[PDB]
């Protein structure tokens, strides 16, 4: 039962870097070490194998190194199809153990999100469904946090979230928060908010709109 | 060229079953260890579980010994996974992989892997039924529409069970969105109608839920 | 690619009859058949096999014979466990094949259904679902047909039913039927209607109602 | 007591695919050719499949072959039966049936049978997009955008003013909701200064469904 432990969680960077993830193993695994590349909805791909054994047809850029306990993976000249999460993994005869993951991002300037609030459409809450939107735009890095509050009751339970992947053009991320409330609870209360913390705020931004304007 | 593709993966109500399985292109799976691998929505992969070749060795990760079940299909190239008694903790998107490498090994790592499988387990084990009456309108007719619950099954009583004669329940229907519905009605005389009260007790033992409804006319 | 052919397809009897089901084979499967009962929801029960073979823990009182393409299933002493549907199996080796079965109920006179329409509570309305019920009380036989019209348009898709088991005291039926719309289709149309034919009518029983009233 | 149990029976989308199990108490499965049967919704049974001891032969029903798949597993004592690119005509209780008798032979009846598991195909594949408007209502810069909400199945695209609007534009990954169809938003941040000069309409294709949407947002 080996507990394997990646460092950094999330690593920022440019293109033509040269970094080096961590890999420590609770207890000697001798080499028995392989690391995967991992993109956004895809499958994860075999990069190196025995700690050090690169696979055949992948880049001369991957280099792995390390033993016993600690272990490295480095990437010299990072380019841009390399941007994605990599994941350690011991392998032994009949199991496995992975490491948490590290993300590997383009490195940018702290942007603060713009947010904006966007309640039900009438047609909408006609047909018995209030979805009311909260949109984090453009912020850097990736890590807020998202909070509802209906009548300064703390929300629950009864929101969903989606994140972007970075911005093509400004290296940013996106996020969606949607409260999905019965058309009944929608109408018992009136003042809707959601409040943002980010590390590119100085204080956290709370939006907010009043049932029926 | 080697491919994998897994199929059965959905959305589970907690305590429910699914069953998941992995097809391949290209390969046979005899020779080979075939493994099953989900990544959390933290991001991290957690290893689910092993079965080697002739299915000699089973083994799981511990959060999931006892409730999944692998096993392995070496005629026709399928794997299998049984979740049982599911978690909220086991959504996750699920991959099957297989042990491989340009030469096999007693111990090569995870070569080749499926596009993957969302599996999904909503977090509420049941819900309770809403009510509605039947309103009535020599022989009248009225009733109650027990409406989306799970899972099955409710009870039904009139009056608390002081009326009996004519009372029909019918079996439940599963609505196309997943949750049950049935309706109990009871005839009575066409003069019972303002005077004699009627309350049906529907009793929903997997919520601890009980709702009592009048059902007056109009 | 041997077609069973079981009659009848339902067999109306009272207790202590002594009655005879028939099961024909497309083409010669010398004693190769097997009975089966089964009750409403539960799980087969192997009666006969080998064509006249009891398994153990059969009661008596039920035999089989016949060859080559005509067999007979025959019940001496019709009871009240009796009531259910029988099942002819031809088993070859590695396939099988079933007939159509046959529903065994009790006799009694022909009964029209009382019926009653319930249009959706303004409750269910003002949350967004409007589900309408037809009811078939205490009718005999059970096959008995319902056409959902709305405004006189014939629906299909969007209507669940289900039966009751033959009742304990009268041995009749009834029937519930459901017919579900959203807020929007419910209140785009006035005149809802569901349509009886059934063997104790004079003709087909039509009731309705008009929204609002 | 010889016991089977079946697991995995559900609500199915037409073309879908479900994976049922059985396991069993009391006997080992080994010595024994296993058979999946159902229950259609007129009360008869069909054949559906039969699988042979060490899986030397597998049988099919005519209306499932090329759909189907079954397998054992004698170690642990399970069968499985796989269902992909399901009909409506598939709706059943399916049953999991032992070939056997007091002493096997080479042609033995079903003996032995689970309680059964309700297998339910809806007839709609695909369900098209409802499009609601996320009208704008901080300074130089105004956000709108479109939900797009209760469709299935993925992917489904978004362009804004046919295409001509492209700077600025976000469309979400789809999330699953607990009633198992997706929804995502599209948004778009534009001059504060446009709202009531110029229109803005969302154009949502769902091609699964050949569903086309056009949607005005418009303030308030």
């Amino acid at each position: 039962a080996v507990v394997m432990t990646q460092s950094p969680s999330t690593l920022s960077a440019s293109v033509g870097d040269t970094i080096t993830i961590t890999c420590r193993a609770s207890q000697s695994i001798e080499t028995w070490l392989a690391w995967y590349q991992q993109k956004p909805g895809k499958a994860p791909k075999l990069l190196i194998y025995k700690a050090s054994t690169l696979k055949t047809g992948v880049p001369s850029r991957f280099s792995g190194s390390g033993s016993g306990t600690e272990f490295t993976l480095t990437i010299s000249g990072l380019q841009f199809d390399d941007f994605a999460t990599y994941h350690c993994q011991h392998y032994a005869g009949y199991s496995a153990t992975f490491g948490q993951g590290t993300r590997v991002e383009i490195k940018r300037t702290v942007a603060a999100p713009s947010v904006f609030i966007f309640p039900p459409s009438d047609e909408q809450l006609k047909s018995g469904t209030a979805s009311v939107v909260c949109l984090l735009n453009n912020f850097y890095p990736r890590e807020a946090k998202v909070q509802w509050k209906v009548d300064n009751a703390l929300q629950s339970g009864n929101s969903q979230e989606s994140v972007t992947e970075q911005d093509s053009k400004d290296s940013t991320y996106s996020l969606s928060s949607t409260l999905t409330l019965s058309k009944a609870d929608y109408e018992k209360h009136k003042v809707y908010a959601c409040e943002v913390t980010h590390q590119g705020l100085s204080s956290p931004v709370t939006k907010s709109f009043n049932r029926g304007e | 060229e080697v491919q994998l593709v897994e199929s059965g993966g959905g959305l589970v109500k907690a305590g429910g079953s699914l069953i998941l399985s992995c097809g391949v292109s290209n390969f046979r799976i005899s020779a080979h260890t075939m493994n099953w691998v989900r990544r959390v929505p933290g991001g991290g992969l957690e290893w689910v579980a092993s079965i080697s070749t002739s299915s000699t060795y089973r083994d799981y990760a511990d959060a999931v010994k006892g409730r999944f079940t692998v096993s392995r299909d070496d005629l026709e190239d399928f794997v299998y996974l049984q979740m049982h008694k599911m978690r909220v903790e086991d959504t996750a998107i699920y991959y099957c992989a297989r042990k491989g490498s340009d030469r096999l090994s007693d111990n090569d790592p995870f070569d080749a892997w499926g596009p993957g499988t969302v599996v999904t387990v909503s977090p509420a084990s049941t819900k309770g039924p809403s009510v509605f009456p039947l309103a009535p309108s020599g022989t009248a007719a009225l009733g109650c529409l027990v409406k989306d619950y799970f899972p099955e099954p409710v009870t039904v009583s009139w009056n608390s069970g002081a009326l009996t004669s004519g009372v029909h329940t019918f079996p439940a229907v599963l609505q196309s969105s997943g949750l049950y519905s049935l309706s109990s009605v009871v005839t009575v005389p066409s003069s019972s109608l303002g005077t004699q009260t009627y309350i049906c007790n529907v009793n929903h033992k997997p919520s601890n839920t009980k709702v009592d409804k009048k059902v007056e006319p109009k």
